This record gives C-alpha cells, sequence and structure tokens, in this order.
C-alpha cells in the first residue's frame, strides 16, 4: 500500500 | 544505547537545522495504522481521528474492524483498523527554550 498524502 | 530525561542530545529545531537539545519530558503516546478504501494507508494517526467509535476512551479497535476516519483536510474516509502503535516519544528542548515532542533518534545521540 502506499502512504497517503491526499485529498 | 537508550535515552532518559535529563539528557543532552541531537535534534532538529524547527528552522530546519540541527541542534543541541535536553531532554525534559518522555511520553509514550500512541498512533492508529489504517487501511483507507482507496488502497493506501497511515501509522500517524491520532486516536481522536476515528469517529465511528471513541477510541480515546475505550481503546483501539478490533483489527480488521471497518473505521471511519478524519483526515487531516478534516473530512471522514472509510478505512480498515489495522494496528495500534505505542511509540515512546521525546520531548527536549533547544537554548532558544523553544520545545518539540519528537521520535526516534529523530533525536540523535
Amino acid at each position: 500500500r502506499h502512504r497517503k498524502v491526499l485529498r | 544505547q537508550s535515552i532518559t530525561a535529563g539528557q543532552k542530545v541531537i535534534s532538529k529545531h524547527k528552522n530546519g537545522r540541527f541542534y543541541q537539545c535536553e531532554v525534559v519530558r518522555l511520553t509514550t503516546e500512541t498512533f492508529y495504522e489504517v487501511n483507507f478504501d482507496d488502497g493506501s494507508f497511515s501509522d500517524n494517526l491520532y486516536p481522536e481521528d476515528i469517529v465511528s467509535q471513541d477510541c480515546l476512551q475505550f481503546g483501539p479497535p478490533a483489527e480488521g474492524e471497518v473505521v471511519q476516519v478524519r483526515w487531516t483536510d478534516g473530512q471522514v474516509y472509510g478505512a480498515k483498523f489495522v494496528a495500534s502503535h505505542p511509540i515512546q516519544m521525546y520531548q527536549v528542548e533547544f537554548e532558544d527554550g523553544s520545545q518539540l515532542v519528537v521520535k526516534r533518534d529523530d533525536v540523535y545521540t
């Protein structure tokens, strides 16, 4: 999985 | 090897540079790892951001639990509870008197 910085 | 309060260490000040720091205090502080239904994740989540049940009052969700989470844009997304990461954090202090709560050895020694 990826880390998440959105929005 | 490992750190106690009153110790001189080297850690980054908000200006972006490394400085001498004295650890004034040690706190254990817990973060939450989740699996966003968009295939991403986060493990730097505060318990208060699970809005679907009270975790600040009752503890972590069951593992793999379906959960609602306030992201950092304050908007609420569907996830899936992975884990609860109890981390020892380090409050340091710089010579100007500033203070930051921090991880690794993000306080080098």
